């Protein structure tokens, strides 16, 4: 997670060779999809992303604490001046083309330094499988329990789904 | 509606590749 | 073989939110009847304002199966002309009496011509080469 | 008008009607045109103006302005004094203290109007913790009663113990999953030859009755032209529809009275070199192919057409009971 | 109908969603089933599900041997329950 | 591997949250490149992970 | 992003003129690991040729 | 002499006995050789079709297809696709050693 | 209310017919909605 | 880790016991004969 | 029309700068499909020497077992390959490390308090508080009494900070080395960028 | 904890420069950025490992379970 | 497969199994999140598995994810690309997207493989390029003709379709028709492709092929475009920055 509420699973550990290099040869770390944003409208991630550029060379407490700043005195236009007082790429779109290809791309790629976190409730102890397994002594049904690892429940309203497909040798 | 004290004394560092100290 | 020929005059070159293809509004010089609304890749074939193109719609190139990349020694019909496209018609509509107009789609590059005499010799075929000189 | 509830509800509904007309005068002039990057390179609109993610509210709340953050239809609540925040003069006549948020998320929102926008969060999120088992009992209340209601082999909707319910499924014995092109008569004319050999009549029309339903229908097509100007109690009750005598799975051309009148209206208005005997064959054979399957679980399937949309209708007040507490009655 | 919480009689283990008749008859737990966290992939068919090798070495299926499938069953039983196109146990006659 | 933020608050230091650094700084590319990332999914760099990246016990 | 040079200059890439930068890990000289790469690909090219097609 | 027949496999569920259309399943590979090989094959003018596709990045497989006009099979076009890529990796190296020695 | 519906069924002395699927699964008979609403019969060719 | 009990049947082996996942136990020569469910039961 | 003769007449290399770490050289008229592959192989497929199996006989300090096991593998060892050979994991433990496939390292450090007066420099205040990379000592196994005599296995930057210690604590290990592709793990990578 | 050996994105060995900023302000006595410029400071894809690192191993080592006091 | 709140019958469908090495989780296509409404960030799916051959036909011919194309609640389609596979259509079927010859022989075979059961004609068939004389190029819309040429069966003629888009004509310049989707004998002649074509929207391209060819073709075309709009995305990315 970033510090704006963008959760997300580490969907696939992607090899660094087929991953787009940059201006220098920088390869990124966390590819986040730009389709995630318009339902979220977390522009605070976009202005964090280019002030991580503008903090990575300068050494004052970068006032991301808000509301000393107006619309005329926008902090992306108050310290948008810092973009033009060291010659930055003022629109923030930093050079970053694809590699697997070997070309520059249509967009210039927005790239930045966003402070990520790592979440507690992790998922590496969830899956289970059962071929024939134990039973229960009352009913000769598979025994309930995550820790005995038995008995996926087909409940009341999945029986009323397999009828709905018209099939019955699945329900049998 | 005066602004906040400007950072007295910025300097420029967004520069290019393959070159060491060619800013004069 | 040659199904159509005239020498046109580009009136307006519209880039229009693109980078390569411009919508080109050409009218005839000799006749004062037909108009040409054409899309061409202006990056490959630069057309400025008030140019003089020479459209010549052909149906063959002088019996193949599919397009092979070109080779040595072959002489085509396309050597006369400095920009050649390929595509289909899809729509014939008469604007008025003696204004039967045609519509050619070159895989995404739309074209509108509008004549009165060409009704003798355009059919809404899947084969329609289109060629531009100058 | 502060000590009454219904009065100073009108004061909200007059104000926000008037001050959302400013959002007209900002959205109608900026966002297709005033943007720095035009559309086919503008990646923020290329998602929202294609159906990828988001829409033009989320375009305008980033570029134009937020707008009024009206709570539950009315407006920003008021204190006992007449202030909506301690940053305002009491009884304030303003868009801002009414909660109109002039800023946009690109340049950031002021400390007052930030606080009003958090009011639009905290009352919205509490709808989530108030609906979690509304329609949990209701869908399992239907599938226990419509538990095994199935179509039989003569299209009478019958419960599992023979006790009949309907005589054809829904009137004309069509699955909803097959009918989506059934009134696309313009489409099936276009792709006639492809849709001919999918519905291939060559090895087919010799095993089913043909010239019976084509004739008895045209009684009731002609006989209904008499009593079209009649009310329902004066109706000529001699002739029933064609499906009441003839199985649609057997008799080519037997067609319910709403699909017959819509092919004919297509074959009378839009007829240009377009024939009709080429086309009456297919679009009465497609009605034949797109019937129900005898044995289909329409007891369960109907009871999921009340269940699965019902996890969406916990929406609340901007009379008559609405949503699930209506549907429980 | 008799005198902190008393003992459930034989009706009391039968009447709720909890209890017997709605839980162990309408809602039976099954053999040969698995669950996991899911993940996206565009590079497969839309009518497919990508399965880990942990699940591919557990869930069996009875394949009766005949004159045509003996060749893909030798290479099953030659592999055994550690090499993926294999077999865990065979049933005699 | 605890790291302070670079985009931080002025009241980040007076509460003394450098004594308990919660997280790390990662060079993020806002990009749709692979196709294994929608619905809030993200795609890590493997050679970031194999060189230590949010490691934890 | 300027008005005066909005059209008087254009930018492009020479689509075959690469500029390799090769840094080192401290074990090997950087020109030598470029020699290793151009022969591994040749080691990868011969080895398919030295491989016969069975089924 | 010990062949290593895991590395090439001609999928005969995609290959006609004309020889002009075939489908090779390489193992232990990726985009590294694939685009580099395909660029070499597409210079032989008798090759009408040549493209690679990694089926799935989890397993290390590779599929390339070659169609020809006739008068050259896919195998006689595959080998010249590999015979030149050997030489093209020597024209790089021999040009490269001759530039180090002038410093 | 299971044994509420049992006492007025025991005193009915009722032949359950085993054709509603909530009853048909309890005896484990093949569900008659769809592929159990007909029976497949094999035709041996020779005598 | 082995815990001793009676011999096995099948006229093959006298083998001893070891456990399987959470509801039964096997031997090293695979033979398992009925009467082994640990008296599987509840809590509270 | 392309032939490999015609590639030779218009391919150029401009070696602009060539240092002992970071070389920078231009190319002319080669396609991107070949030129990415040269980038592709230099990260993954060129092999290198790295520490693989770490045997801690004693680890007592605050840096844990598995963390410091990870850092030693990251240490770039200034040893050219084509001196070792590969490992082969189709054979068991006592056969898997030879005199030819495995540089064998070891590290032994104890910290004890030095009598000093103070506000005190923590190098002067404790003996061997920093465990630098230049404390990793090569142990010659097998025939390695002259075949690594000119080049003892030195970490390429000997100032890597492997651990910090305090008096009482010790780390006593033995870490094997191996030759391997960078495509497996990101410690075999023979290039920075 | 201690300084990471390798740059995460780029990969340069960064167990090298952690120690010159007291002497940049006691022996060289500068302000911040003048002392943040000279000694081999080059890329803000890895210049973070000066500014960003915390070095929490100093706060652990005072909790020694192996020494008197 | 079975998402646990199982309301409608499309929440428990039937799939085919593809074993993937080197992985740890179940792994599903995007386009089958329309039917479960499960988002790929912490959801559990109970994968039940049948044990007899009267059920392996009823997990193919009654309850696969190919007969589950239309929901019975309203007749609408439930299966379609999702987020970025829409936003690659506007870039692929644009009028600026030109491709060279190697690229046009690449993105076909990047998505269509004869070695799995995608082709019909046992040989990938191509098209002539829309430019001959200066430098031969293929239009981006013409690839969509090529994928609809390979997977449709050869006994059928092409498709014919007239439909709209969510994109209006004024965005693409002046006087440009880009709103009328117009297929003629299986060839795309005008119009970009959106959620209005192959999303969960009725009367699109994919919903049109579902009625003309039967549900097994309309399942393949989602599994061809669903890798055409990814082998293009891996060859050209899509972004969102601060310029917008």
């Amino acid at each position: 997670s970033s510090r704006h509420g963008q959760k997300g699973v580490c969907s696939r550990k992607w090899p660094t060779i087929d991953m787009p290099f940059s201006e220098t040869g920088i390869q990124p770390d966390i590819i986040i999809n730009p389709h995630a944003f318009p339902s979220r409208m977390t522009i605070g991630m976009f202005v964090e992303s280019l002030a991580g550029k503008a903090g990575a060379l300068h050494g004052i407490a970068q006032d991301s604490t808000p509301w000393i700043f107006n619309e005329d005195d926008t902090p992306a236009d108050y310290f948008g001046e810092q973009l033009a007082k060291a010659g930055y790429n003022y629109h923030g779109n930093e050079p970053m083309y694809s590699g697997a290809t070997g070309e520059e791309l249509r967009a210039d790629i927005y790239v930045g330094v966003v402070y990520y976190q790592r979440l507690r409730h992790m998922v590496n102890d969830k899956f289970q499988v059962r071929s024939t397994g134990p039973v229960n002594s009352l009913t000769m049904q598979p025994v309930k329990g995550r820790k005995r690892h038995g008995g996926i429940r087909v409940g009341e309203m999945e029986r009323d789904a397999l009828i709905g497909h018209g099939t019955s040798f699945l329900l049998q | 509606r005066k602004d906040v004290p400007k950072v007295e004394g910025l300097k420029l560092e967004h520069f290019a590749t393959g070159y060491d100290a060619e800013d004069f | 073989n040659t199904l159509f020929d005239d020498i046109f005059q580009v009136s307006e070159v519209d880039p229009g939110r693109y980078n390569k293809v411009c919508r080109i509004e050409a009218a005839s010089t000799t006749q004062d009847q037909c108009k040409l609304t054409l899309d061409i890749n202006v990056e490959l074939f630069p057309v400025a304002a008030q140019d003089s193109l020479t459209v010549t719609i052909a149906s063959s190139l002088n019996a193949t199966r599919s397009w092979r990349p070109p080779q040595a020694g072959d002489r085509s019909l396309a050597d006369d002309y400095d920009y050649v496209m390929y595509g289909t018609a899809y729509k014939f509509e008469e604007v008025s009496k003696d204004l039967i107009a045609v519509y050619y789609s070159f895989g995404g590059l739309l074209m509108r011509l509008e004549g009165n005499y060409r009704n003798l010799n355009n059919l809404k075929q899947e084969n329609a080469y289109l060629l531009i000189r100058r | 008008i502060l000590r009454d509830n219904n009065k100073s509800g009108i004061l909200d509904a007059v104000t926000s009607s008037k001050v959302n007309a400013i959002t007209s005068q900002v959205v109608s002039k900026c966002v297709p045109d005033g943007t720095m990057k035009k559309f086919p390179c503008n990646s923020m609109q290329a998602m929202a103006l294609s159906g990828a993610k988001g829409s033009n509210v989320n375009v305008s709340q980033i570029m134009c302005l937020l707008g009024q953050q009206a709570l539950e239809g009315r407006r920003v609540p008021v204190m006992v004094s007449g202030k909506t925040l301690p940053s305002f003069k009491p009884y304030e006549t303003d868009a801002m203290a009414g909660g109109y948020v002039k800023g946009r998320f690109y340049s950031g929102i002021k400390p007052q109007e930030y606080y009003f926008h958090c009011m639009a969060g905290r009352e919205g999120l509490i709808d989530t913790a108030v609906k979690t088992s509304r329609s949990g009992y209701l869908q399992r209340c239907l599938t226990k009663q419509l538990e095994g209601v199935h179509v039989s082999y003569d299209n009478s909707i019958r419960d599992a113990d023979g006790t009949l319910v309907q005589f054809m499924y829904g009137g004309d014995a069509i699955d909803i999953t097959k009918e989506s092109h059934m009134t696309q008569f313009e489409f099936c004319l276009d792709n006639y030859y492809a849709l001919l050999k999918k519905y291939n009549p060559s090895a087919l029309i010799e095993h089913l009755d043909v010239e019976s339903a084509l004739k008895y229908s045209k009684k009731t097509l002609k006989y209904r032209k008499k009593h079209s100007k009649e009310p329902h109690y004066k109706q000529s009750v001699k002739y029933d529809p064609v499906l009441a005598k003839y199985n649609p799975a057997k008799y080519l051309g037997s067609v319910s009275e709403n699909f017959q009148d819509k092919l004919e209206s297509f074959l009378d208005k839009n007829s240009k070199g377009v024939n009709e005997k080429k086309f009456r064959a297919l679009m009465q054979l497609k009605y034949m192919r797109s019937l129900i399957n005898p044995g289909e679980a329409v007891g369960i399937i109907a009871s999921q057409s009340v269940g699965e949309p019902s996890t969406q209708m916990t929406l609340n007040t901007f009379n008559v009971t609405l949503g699930i507490p209506r549907l429980r009655e | 109908k008799a005198q902190k919480v008393p003992i459930p009689g034989v009706k009391q283990a039968l009447e709720k969603k909890e209890g017997l008749f709605r839980k162990h008859m309408m809602g039976k737990r099954v053999n040969y089933a698995a669950r996991s966290v899911i993940s996206p992939d565009p590079n497969i068919e839309t009518n497919e599900i990508g399965v880990p090798p942990v699940f591919a070495v557990k869930l069996t299926y009875p394949e009766p041997v005949t004159a045509y499938n003996i060749a893909e069953l030798r290479q099953a039983v030659i592999n055994g329950p550690d090499k993926w196109p294999g077999a865990t146990q065979i049933q005699n006659e | 591997t605890g790291q302070t933020p670079i985009v931080k608050a002025n009241l980040y230091d007076d509460y003394g949250m450098d004594n308990f650094p919660n997280g790390f700084n990662a060079v993020v590319a806002v990009i749709s490149y692979t196709g294994y990332d929608m619905d809030d999914a993200m795609i890590i760099n493997k050679s970031a992970d194999e060189r230590g990246f949010g490691y934890g016990t | 992003r300027y008005e005066e040079f909005a059209d008087k200059v254009k930018l492009g890439r020479v689509r075959n003129h690469f500029i390799f930068n090769v840094e080192s890990a401290g074990a090997m000289t950087p020109e030598e690991i470029f020699f290793k790469s151009v022969r591994i690909l040749k080691n990868k090219a011969e080895y398919l040729k030295n491989c016969p097609i069975t089924q | 002499e010990e062949p290593d027949r895991e590395k090439i496999k001609l999928l005969t569920q995609a290959t006609s006995e004309d020889g002009t259309s075939a489908s090779f399943q390489i193992v232990e590979e990726d985009h590294t050789l694939g685009n580099a090989l395909r660029y070499v094959i597409m210079k032989n003018p008798d090759v009408e079709f040549c493209g690679y596709s990694i089926p799935h990045p989890s397993e290390n497989l590779l599929n390339i297809r070659i169609q020809t006009y006739g008068e050259t099979t896919a195998v006689d076009a595959l080998q010249k696709g590999l015979k030149d890529l050997m030489d093209l990796c020597d024209v790089v190296e021999s040009k490269f050693t001759e530039k180090i020695k002038s410093m | 209310t299971t044994c509420q519906f049992l006492t007025k069924a025991v005193l009915d002395n009722e032949r359950e017919q085993l054709d509603s699927p909530s009853a048909r699964i309890v005896v484990g008979k093949l569900n008659n909605v769809g592929t159990g609403s007909f029976d497949v019969l094999a035709k041996v060719p020779n005598a | 880790t082995f815990i001793r009990g009676p011999i096995c049947g099948t006229d093959n082996c006298p083998s001893r016991l070891w456990r399987i996942i959470d509801g039964r136990r096997t031997c090293q020569y695979g033979h398992v004969m009925e009467g082994d469910v640990e008296f599987n039961d509840d809590e509270d | 029309e392309w032939n490999v003769e015609k590639f030779k007449k218009d391919f150029e290399v401009n070696i602009s700068s060539l240092d002992a770490r970071e070389a920078n050289f231009d190319l002319i008229n080669i396609d991107t499909s070949i030129a990415n592959a040269f980038r592709r192989i230099m990260i993954s497929e060129v092999p290198s020497v790295a520490a693989e199996y770490v045997y801690f006989f004693n680890n007592t300090s605050v840096i844990q077992d598995e963390v410091l096991a990870h850092r030693i593998g990251l240490v770039p060892l200034k040893v050219d390959p084509d001196m070792l050979t590969w490992v082969d994991s189709n054979l068991p433990d006592d056969e898997k490390f030879t005199d030819e496939n495995t540089i064998v390292l070891s590290l032994n450090v104890k910290c004890t308090r030095n009598p000093d007066a103070p506000s005190t420099d923590p190098k002067e205040l404790y003996n061997n508080a920093h465990v630098y990379a230049r404390d990793l000592k090569f142990e010659p196994q097998g025939r390695q009494s002259t075949t690594f005599a000119d080049c003892p296995v030195v970490p390429a930057d000997p100032d890597i900070l492997l651990a910090k210690l305090r008096p009482g604590q010790e780390i006593s290990l033995k870490a094997h080395c191996i030759l391997g592709i960078g495509g497996d793990h990101a410690k075999f990578s023979p290039v920075s960028t | 904890m201690i300084v990471p050996v390798r740059c995460f994105s780029c990969g340069k060995v960064v167990g090298d420069k952690w120690e010159s900023y007291l002497n940049l302000l006691q022996e060289d006595e500068l302000d911040e950025g003048t002392a943040l410029s000279r000694l081999g400071l080059k890329r803000y894809c890895c210049r973070r490992m000066i500014l960003t690192h915390v070095d929490l191993i100093e706060k652990f080592l005072r909790y020694n379970p192996l020494e008197k006091r | 497969m079975n998402r646990q709140p199982t309301l409608h019958k499309a929440s428990m469908m039937g799939h085919k199994v593809r074993v993937l090495p080197n992985e740890k989780t179940l792994r599903l296509h995007y386009a089958n999140t329309g039917a479960y409404n499960a988002d790929f960030d912490g959801d559990e799916m109970n994968m039940h598995f049948p044990q007899n051959e009267n059920a392996r036909a009823e997990a193919l011919n009654l309850a696969n994810t190919d007969s589950q194309y239309l929901t019975p609640t309203s007749g609408s389609p439930v299966r379609g690309l999702i987020q970025d596979h829409i936003s690659a259509g506007v870039w692929l079927t644009s009028k600026d997207s030109f491709f060279t010859r190697e690229q046009y022989q690449q993105y076909i075979y990047g998505c269509i493989r004869p070695e799995d059961g995608h082709t019909t004609r046992s040989k990938i068939v191509t098209l002539p390029p829309t430019i001959f004389k200066p430098y031969p190029l293929w239009t981006g819309k013409q690839i969509i003709t090529t994928v609809l040429l390979n997977v449709t069966p050869p006994d059928m003629p092409g498709i014919n379709l007239i439909s709209k888009n969510k994109i209006k004509n004024e965005y693409w310049g002046k006087g440009s028709l880009e709103n009328e989707v117009l297929f003629k004998d299986g060839a795309l002649l005008c119009g970009i492709l959106d959620k209005s074509q192959y999303g969960a929207s009725k009367y699109g391209i994919v919903h049109s092929l579902h009625e003309v060819y039967g549900p097994e073709v309309a399942a393949k075309v989602l599994s061809v475009l669903g890798r055409l709009f990814t082998n293009y995305i891996t060859a050209t990315a899509f972004t969102c920055g601060m310029d917008d």
